[PDB]
DNA sequence: ATCAATATCCACCTGCAGATACTACCAAAAGTGTATTTGGAAACTGCTCCATCAAAAGGCATGTTCAGCTGATTCAGCTGAACATGCCTTTTGATGGAGCAGTTTCCAAATACACTTTTGGTAGTATCTGCAGGTGGATATTGAT
DNA sequence: ATCAATATCCACCTGCAGATACTACCAAAAGTGTATTTGGAAACTGCTCCATCAAAAGGCATGTTCAGCTGAATCAGCTGAACATGCCTTTTGATGGAGCAGTTTCCAAATACACTTTTGGTAGTATCTGCAGGTGGATATTGAT
């Protein structure tokens, strides 16, 4: 029974997702999260579908960008494993915190 | 009656750019040179992007430019990348880039 | 049914000039529209400020031109400034 | 109206595999197990910020419908300008 | 010779209401002026955009209010809005 | 003749603000209340910062506010700091702060 | 004993900045690294400032020119006008 | 003969310069650098004294900021010694580079 | 631990750089009286948006397995911190003059307004064509041995 | 290296969504042509305030010494990657209903504009003092032993 070694598939996934542009968050769950959060600011709100798509494009672009910076922070620490402290440091230096 | 575009030697609409400068409340008055100059810079920039995207389309064996081709254009050009450095192009993805240490072996 | 206008058509003309056999998807055109509007505002805006800083009430091709040097990076600024200047000069002697 | 289901815990719809895919696009090879909650938290803050501003535009215009333009304007304010949905 | 306007006096009046036996250096006052102008421009700027997004020709207290909500942090925003509402009310009810 | 500032209960020049709005190309027209509102907001914020910088002055055994006092006031408040997060205050220095891992062991 | 202008930003001055920024210990390669950063910062701000100057048909760079340059580089400064 | 251990004066200097607000680069060599640099954009330029000050306030503020971020990067890597890789990483994440 | 060296803190003193106070114009707020302009308040559309129902696959949850990464530990060697001072670079204060800023002038170029013409937007139908997604099947890549 | 499992590549091939193509209406622009207004370039020049420089000032270049930090090397533990397996939830595409964006037509209220008063706010001038440095002496901190 055959096995790729740890990392081999990971790099394959990196090549794959860096090649494409589809959204990586499932559409409906993200739509609920938006609605749930909006609702907490204001009840009886409606959304153009294109508003929810705009939000999802914005969020994914942000998160991927944050992971690049996070990854740099791990590799600075001589690790190859991203950890919360890397996200936290990325966000600090970005002036988000 | 000649359009001002043609007068000025431009594809982009001078008439319309003049109007937008008025309704946008940027100053009390707008000199006749402004829309002409602005329209031409706009046209120059879009020609620059389209030239570079057209090439990405062709590199990926495609006839029709899509957002991925605009992203590859912008992100691969140092000066477009900086001009548009805080802009997100929907459905553009990211450039393939893997940090060297992450690759296998030695 | 109210006229929603856009640059989709000038964009297409210019497309055909640089790449005669190449098309463009409407999402790609969406992006080019965003771009034009974006760079319009940023130039117009720098110009606005720039006139205000100099107690002028008028935006001329000279404000746009500084606006452009302040906004665009090196080589793009140089070329954009030619084409602006060239259009204005040509326009001026076409009446 | 008649009913309207209670929305709760939808942040957990941002699954571990979806977060991994995003990391992959970001060029991440290996991911510690605590990343997923941290990522959910950072995402929630981002959304709240964009939606508060978007809804604020909505309310200002006396609509009950959040438009793509409301979101685009909110994204611009936040210095995350988005192309492809108008404006 | 020509007049050089500044806020440096309203600032001083408020200083006194708030800390009567406390003064302020010239530099500190420069910093307060920069502040007031900054916040002025930010709020006026958002107002402007708001009006334009809604095809209105008028910046009214509503635009300033929404603009405050968008620009200030929570608690500041809240207090500011009430101050700004109190002052309009007091001005309207004043024959 | 009564000043609009005095009518509105304000130290900040309602008239001037009106003028600055008119002649900043922000909009064609300007409502009556707007400059009163705006003036109020600017007064309120001014007071918060003077209050907190006053206390800063007091803490340091002083009666005259200097830039250092404004800096300490602003950077020691979650909200003002955020509002002023991309602003430099000349002659303010920085908050005393030393990363714990840099303190001497024994 | 001729010397470069960038080298006028001396090791001890760079060390003082680092100290104000909370830095305890400093690699010897920092001082050149810092000088290069400083240079890029100043190039960027002055280029814009001077562009203001030229627009205003002046041969004197005013503080307001600098202040506006700083503003549009996202480094708003308070206390020199504006 | 008396001698303070390494890091003791450093801390002392940190406390000192974090309390104060004076500029930390000597005026003249700064002023020359400004002029040198401005020369490549236009010749025969004069500078208001307050203009050069505005510039200095801004650089030092910017650099002190960068050293904070730089220090955090060094600490992130479990060092106490800022290095060029730390300044570069901070600039990268800020979006000044790469 | 004790003990000296040196930094640090605190009280008090004082000259003057830099506030605060005062005066007196006068540009610019406010008051007055028309001359536009606008944002609704009602009163209807045709949408997009919400909800829901069914079928289906496509991706998600979980448990197992162990590769190899992380973090602890040790350590040697290099590399930056600390150190005394006169050489020299910067700071300080004094003096022509460059040029910013004040002011006045006047016409090239701006807005304003009422026509006339043209184009860019959409909507109705029609055709077309690029390429997404499926199919083998020939060519790598990876990991056990 | 050699061999086998399986991912990758590429190129050809049909259905079709999305793109291009008119066609044609037309309403909103954009243009054209006087009449009318004026912003700001031009030119002169007053008077700050900027470059220059002489004497006074005090920070830094230097070379040595070694404390302790960084990076290399080793390794035990366990975390996170890979993958198989069972099936829930998302995707897709209908259908109906309506809640509500988006217009349009009349005015009542509100805001601009031209014209006069009537100050509040500035520059120029005149007093007033907070506190930056100085000293003096006590105490805390650090580092040696
Ligand atoms: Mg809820």
């Amino acid at each position: 029974p055959h096995r790729y070694r740890p990392g081999t598939v990971a790099l394959r996934e990196i090549r794959r997702y860096q090649k494409s542009t589809e959204l990586l968050i499932r559409k409906l769950p993200f739509q609920r999260l938006v609605r749930e959060i909006a609702q907490d600011f204001k009840t009886d709100l409606r959304f153009q579908s294109s508003a929810v798509m705009a939000l999802q494009e914005a969020c994914e672009a942000y998160l991927v960008g944050l992971f690049e910076d996070t990854n740099l922070c791990a590799i600075h620490a001589k690790r190859v494993t991203i950890m919360p402290k890397d996200i936290q440091l990325a966000r600090r230096i970005r002036g988000e915190r | 009656a000649k359009t001002r575009s043609s007068r000025a030697g431009l594809q982009f609409p001078v008439g319309r750019v003049h109007r937008l400068l008025r309704k946008g409340n940027y100053s009390e008055r707008v000199g006749a040179g402004a829309p002409v100059y602005l329209a031409a810079v706009l046209e120059y920039l879009t020609a620059e992007i389209l030239e570079l995207a057209g090439n990405a389309a062709r590199d990926n064996k495609k006839t029709r430019i899509i957002p991925r081709h605009l992203q590859l254009a912008i992100r691969n050009d140092e000066e477009l990348n900086k001009l548009l450095g805080r802009v997100t192009i929907a459905q553009g993805g990211v450039l393939p880039n893997i940090q060297a240490v992450l690759l296998p072996k030695k | 049914r109210s006229r929603k206008e856009s640059y989709s058509i000038y964009v297409y003309k210019v497309l055909k000039q640089v790449h005669p056999d190449t098309g463009i998807s409407s999402k790609a055109m969406g992006i080019m529209n965003s771009f034009v509007n974006d760079i319009f505002e940023r130039i117009a805006g720098e110009a606005s400020r720039l006139a205000h800083y100099n107690k002028r009430s008028t935006i001329t091709s000279r404000e746009i031109q500084t606006a452009v040097r302040l906004l665009l990076p090196g080589e793009l600024a140089k070329h954009a400034v030619s084409e602006g200047t060239k259009a204005v000069t040509k326009y001026t002697s076409a009446k | 109206k008649r009913h309207r289901k209670v929305l709760r815990d939808n942040i957990q719809g941002i699954t571990k595999p979806a977060i991994r895919r995003l990391a992959r696009r970001g060029g991440v090879k290996r991911i510690s197990g605590l990343i997923y909650e941290e990522t959910r938290g950072v995402l929630k803050v981002f959304l709240e910020n964009v939606i508060r501003d978007a809804v604020t535009y909505t309310e200002h215009a006396k609509r009950k419908t959040v438009t793509a333009m409301d979101v685009v304007y909110a994204l611009k304010r936040q210095g995350r300008t988005l192309y492809g949905f108008g404006g």
